[PDB]
């Protein structure tokens, strides 16, 4: 088809860009193709596309972006119940939404880079563009710090993060996945990216994040999390088993409770683990 | 009666003999900030409403620095007045000239242009006025002293003094320096009238802050060979009464030589002269802003600190 190809094309011009933003761009672009003038036909065709896209890419971010797009179309449906000017106004609002989501990363970096002090040691788990941007803005602010990255045994992405950080002239250091407890005392704060924010405040991240959060809680170490707004998902896992199996697939993801998180840096502002629930309730997604 | 002070922005003694050739003593940067700024801030904070600034040595620089400063602005509550002259050779001539011009009216403060202090003088001034109103023209001067230890670095030998005061009501009966002298002598006149509350004090730091009276200037015109304040006090004590006021919870010191300079600098950086600190920026300047951090490390704007250097203690 065209959905698969367009998704892969948007993923390929810029590797940097996340999967959910690319999926939202593909959905809005396919919205221009729509010929049916009935609302359930538009709804079902687009929902089919979002499920197929989610099948292609097993990630929580893609599903979150799809859920947000359907909720935004449902609001634009409660506009007038028209689907005559509704498609037009919806396209404009969607373009505005895309431009706004583009600046999310810069907003998160400019808001989170202030919590890093000169001479402090940072502890990161895996590669993430958001934490990389935060660190680049901190070093851009005439700051000096040391970073410890976990190798991320499932896929050697921690080494990629360390390479991209050492390229910015920062004394990075790679540690073993089993050494997260040995270097926890030599870290002043922990900053990691989140793949998806659950209803209560927890985060769905790489398999090696919950144990690090546990060690941080055991040593009173600030555990900060950086994530965008399009990663908010209406899930409520009670333990490591309540997480959907489609997101885990040696699992590739785990859930972290909000009691182990100190603060959250999102494009909407710096928030606590409980404010995200209020935001999700306000959206009624 | 509005509180008025006199500022001697020239110290007729030359101990900073090399450095004072190109640039006055009272504009030497202590903590990136001149001493006359410290003195004016102290006067403005203690309640002074008017000051009379006298300058002889390199007065042009003094005046054009004060004229750029914030105290000469129309929004300042301490109106300053610059009186310049090339004849002045000592403090006695300055006080004689004040008496000749009739500037002062009531109890005025006599401070040097290189005094750094955060002392409040309302209490001592109140005590002074009540004492003066029980004894109308008795009780003429009040020297402010900061109680310290004889071991302290701030107590230099060149300014070190020993007093023989009354403990019932603070009153100076004997006052003398201890510069280059090992056994002190106290005359027997002290034990003449009462003889019960007499005490020797050696734990005192001369702040060089004195609550004077117009009659002090009168006596300065009377006695022609009064060249300083110390000589005024000795010549009045051989013979009017002079009293004191001791402080224990406030800081005050005068920069007289280099050793005194490195003592007040250390005290100011270590926040001993709070609120007067570099972080506060009490001059309202834009090129003197700083940020106070841990271990009393002060960093300004555009510090460009290189990787590897270590700031370990109180630096500015």
């Amino acid at each position: 088809k065209e959905l698969i190809e367009y998704f892969k094309s948007q993923m390929k011009e810029d590797p940097d860009m996340a999967s959910a933003v690319a999926a939202i761009r593909t959905l809005l672009e396919f919205l221009k193709r729509d010929k049916g003038e009935t609302i359930q036909g538009l709804r079902a065709n687009l929902t089919s596309a979002i499920e197929t896209l989610c099948g292609v890419d097993s990630s929580v971010a893609v599903s979150s972006g799809g859920e947000l797009f359907l909720r935004f179309i449902s609001l634009a449906s409660l506009e007038y119940s028209d689907y005559s000017k509704c498609k037009k106004i919806m396209i404009e609002r969607g373009e505005l939404f895309l431009r706004r989501i583009s600046l999310s990363r810069n907003k998160i970096a400019d808001l989170c880079h202030t919590f890093i002090k000169d001479g402090a040691t940072i502890l990161t788990h895996a590669y993430s563009r958001v934490v990389l941007r935060v660190l680049e803005a901190a070093v851009a602010a005439k700051k000096r710090f040391s970073v410890y990255v976990t190798e991320s045994q499932p896929d050697l992405s921690g080494k990629k993060m360390a390479k991209a950080l050492c390229h910015l002239n920062v004394p990075v250091t790679v540690v073993l996945d089993a050494a997260v407890g040995y270097i926890m005392e030599k870290a002043d704060l922990v900053i990691v990216g989140a793949e998806g924010v659950v209803e209560n405040g927890g985060i769905i991240n790489k398999i090696g994040t919950n144990q690090m959060a546990v060690c941080a809680k055991a040593q009173n170490k600030p555990f900060y999390v950086v994530a965008e707004s399009f990663k908010f998902v209406r899930l409520f896992p009670l333990n490591q088993q309540d997480v959907p199996d489609k997101f885990k697939y040696h699992p590739w993801v785990d859930y972290t409770a909000p009691s182990l998180i100190t603060l959250l840096f999102t494009d909407l502002g710096v928030l606590t683990p409980s404010a995200v629930s209020d935001e999700l309730i306000k959206l009624y997604l | 009666p509005p509180l008025q002070a006199v500022l001697v922005a020239d110290s007729f003694d030359r101990r900073f003999f090399p450095i004072s050739k190109d640039q006055p003593r009272v504009l030497l940067p202590l903590a990136n900030v001149a001493l006359i700024d410290y003195t004016l801030e102290f006067l403005t904070a203690t309640g002074v409403q008017e000051t009379f600034v006298f300058c002889c040595w390199k007065a042009a620089q003094i005046k054009e620095h004060l004229l750029k400063s914030k105290w000469c602005r129309p929004t300042s509550l301490n109106v300053v007045r610059i009186i310049t002259s090339e004849l002045y050779r000592s403090l006695g001539d300055v006080l004689r000239d004040v008496d000749a011009k009739a500037l002062v009216r009531s109890d005025f403060l006599l401070v040097y242009g290189d005094v750094i202090s955060n002392i409040n003088i309302t209490r001592a001034l109140e005590e002074h006025r009540l004492r003066r109103k029980l004894e109308k023209n008795v009780s003429v001067m009040t020297m402010i002293f900061k109680e310290s230890s004889p071991s302290h670095p701030t107590r230099c030998h060149e300014d070190n003094v020993v007093v023989a005061v009354d403990s019932t009501t603070n009153r100076v009966l004997h006052f003398q320096k201890t510069q280059g002298l090992r056994r002190f002598a106290f005359p027997l006149s002290l034990f003449q009238g009462s003889s019960d509350g007499v005490e020797v004090r050696y734990d005192l730091l001369d702040c060089h802050i004195s609550i004077c009276s117009p009659q002090v200037a009168q006596l300065f015109t009377d006695n022609f060979d009064y060249q300083t304040r110390d000589d005024f006090v000795r010549g009045l004590l051989v013979n009017n009464q002079i009293h004191m006021h001791v402080t224990a919870k406030e800081y005050g010191a005068r920069v007289s030589n280099l050793h005194m300079y490195s003592a007040v600098c250390a005290d100011v950086i270590r926040r001993w002269v709070y609120p007067l600190t570099p972080e506060a920026n009490f001059t309202d300047s834009t090129t003197q802003s700083c940020t106070h951090s841990r271990h009393n490390i002060y960093r300004g704007p555009e510090v460009s600190l290189g990787h590897g250097s270590i700031l370990e203690e109180n630096v500015l």
